């Protein structure tokens, strides 16, 4: 299986950067974190968080699966209760309906089950999370700033592949952790870059240099830069598998 | 329901008004990948309401029904019996301009739509271009992983056939190929396997040097007309026009 490589079209044009700024308004900032939710809290979704994203990596699917499933369930657990027993089904669904979406081979039901709920449970459980949220399902992932973040700050083109791959592992760890679930996707992917930069020494600026830009490129102050970086930086040191 | 448009896609009316729609009842692992794709991509834009790409207004469930807005006519039936001679001159520029107009907004969006066929393209009676089909159609994030089967036979791009990776330039491939297509009202490359295709292709664009490798009015055309089908058949994908760069090029500037 070949790779999406470099299009100019779909990550320098500035106006992606532009329409993802955009359409990042179209997912409504969650007042709190599954605020809807009686029994089951953010304790038990940083777990399931953790085994989702270890079901994700586990199996070399495409970076950009574990954020969206991550979106859906958060979604979905606003519009609809869950229980501390169904929440493994949920979650399990999540993944089989992102991979579907944003990966070329998904994970099938069987990998989903075998590994737990029956295998007409989940499927049933894939059409109430997706009759819930009429179908929407996609949404602006932190995944999707990471190139025309780099494109923007007028990074060497050549060291996109070693930080894309860097950052987005970085990344998608700090989205198990409740405080990264308020943040903007921009955001979330600027700390990303910058957590990276910092750690690899990669042959950029140092990455204070990228403050006072990345501010002016999302539209945020070098307070929020800072602190988004800090706090992604933090929800990644906070990984942990004995927590499963 | 009435009578089908596609093959399944119906044609009815509903409880509402009698009004036309057009309905594609889905038959369903759980729920098939490519429906799950196509109504994510179309819920995710909607909002935006782009005059060219058509509306979705429901699903519902064993079987499911998929629930669009009606067009009058597939392009393959409107090249099929537009009066000799064919489509006016200008009418081809009309909608080669909204097609690379819904195409520009697709891009934009991180949204590749690799499955550009006349079957697909939609022609209200007003004669505007309404894409449809969007199962082959998703977001394109950076070293992701990739099918190696989009586009029908006749429309496949190059280095797709190459079984190289491809990206938003396997749009406006097809695209040159439309652009062809309606002026001399037949498919332009008619292969049998991907060796073939990738024949009577071959056989035009003439044989690419050693840089882009991994008479045209010969097939009644401006000569402007031939520079942007040019642009969109240039085999090097990264010297292939995007539909931007396309929209402001000269063949265009003289337009409604
Ligand atoms: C969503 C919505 C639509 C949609 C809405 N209207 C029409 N109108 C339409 C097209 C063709 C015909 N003709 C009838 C006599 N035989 C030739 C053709 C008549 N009406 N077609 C639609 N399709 C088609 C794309 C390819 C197959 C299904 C959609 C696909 N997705």
């Amino acid at each position: 299986l070949n790779r999406a490589k470099i299009d100019s079209t779909t990550m320098k044009d500035p106006r992606v950067l532009n329409n993802l700024k955009l359409r990042e308004l179209l997912l409504p900032k969650f007042t709190s974190l599954w605020e809807i939710q009686t029994e089951v809290t953010v304790d038990n979704r940083t777990i399931l968080l953790t085994w989702m994203h270890l079901l994700c990596e586990s199996f070399e699917l495409d970076k950009s699966v574990f954020p969206l499933s991550v979106s859906i369930l958060d979604r979905y657990l606003c519009k609809k209760q869950g229980t501390k027993k169904t929440l493994q089904k949920i979650g399990a669904a999540c993944v089989l309906i992102g991979s579907k979406i944003r990966t070329v081979k998904p994970m099938t039901v069987s990998k989903l089950t075998y590994l737990s709920f029956t295998n007409l449970e989940l499927i049933n459980q894939e059409k109430d999370i997706l009759e819930a949220l009429k179908w929407d399902t996609e949404a602006v992932l932190a995944t999707d700033f990471l190139i025309p973040l780099c494109n923007a700050l007028k990074i060497p083109e050549d060291l996109w592949p070693q930080l894309y791959e860097a950052a987005s592992t970085t990344i998608c760890k700090a989205l198990i952790q409740p405080n990264i679930a308020l943040l903007s996707p921009g955001l979330i992917c600027a700390g990303g870059l910058l957590t990276t930069i910092e750690t690899d020494n990669t042959n950029c600026r140092p990455w204070t240099c990228y403050l006072e830009d990345l501010s002016s490129i999302l539209n945020f102050s070098t307070n929020t830069v800072r602190t988004v970086k800090d706090q992604v930086s933090e929800a990644f040191s906070l990984y942990d598998l004995e927590i499963l | 329901c009435v009578a089908e448009i596609g093959e399944k896609v119906f044609k009815a009316r509903d409880l509402k008004n009698g009004r036309f729609v057009a309905l594609k009842r889905v038959r369903v692992e759980g729920m098939p990948l490519s429906t799950i794709r196509e109504v994510a991509v179309l819920r995710h834009l909607e909002t935006f309401e782009h005059p060219n790409v058509v509306r979705l207004f429901d699903v519902c469930t064993t079987k499911l029904t998929l629930v669009f807005e009606h067009v009058d006519q597939d392009l393959t039936t409107y090249l099929d019996k537009v009066p000799e001679p064919g489509v006016p001159t200008e009418t081809i520029k009309d909608m080669m301009f909204q097609l690379l107009r819904g195409l520009d907004f697709l891009h934009s969006h991180r949204v590749v739509h690799r499955d550009l066929k006349p079957q697909n393209i939609l022609v209200t009676s007003s004669g505007q271009i309404k894409l449809a089909d969007f199962g082959l159609a998703r977001i394109y994030s950076f070293q992701m992983a990739l099918t190696s089967v989009v586009v029908t036979l006749w429309y496949r791009a190059p280095e797709v056939l190459l079984q190289s990776s491809y990206a938003t330039p396997v749009d406006l491939w097809s695209v040159g190929c439309i652009f062809a297509e309606m002026f001399r009202r037949k498919p332009l490359f008619r292969g049998s396997s991907d060796v073939d295709q990738l024949g009577k292709i071959l056989d035009v664009i003439g044989l690419p040097g050693e840089e882009d490798w991994p008479p045209i009015e010969k097939f009644d055309i401006d000569e402007l007309g031939k520079d942007l089908l040019l642009k969109c058949l240039t085999f090097n994908p990264a010297k292939r026009i995007s539909a931007y760069s396309a929209l402001s090029h000269p063949y265009f500037q003289d337009l409604e």
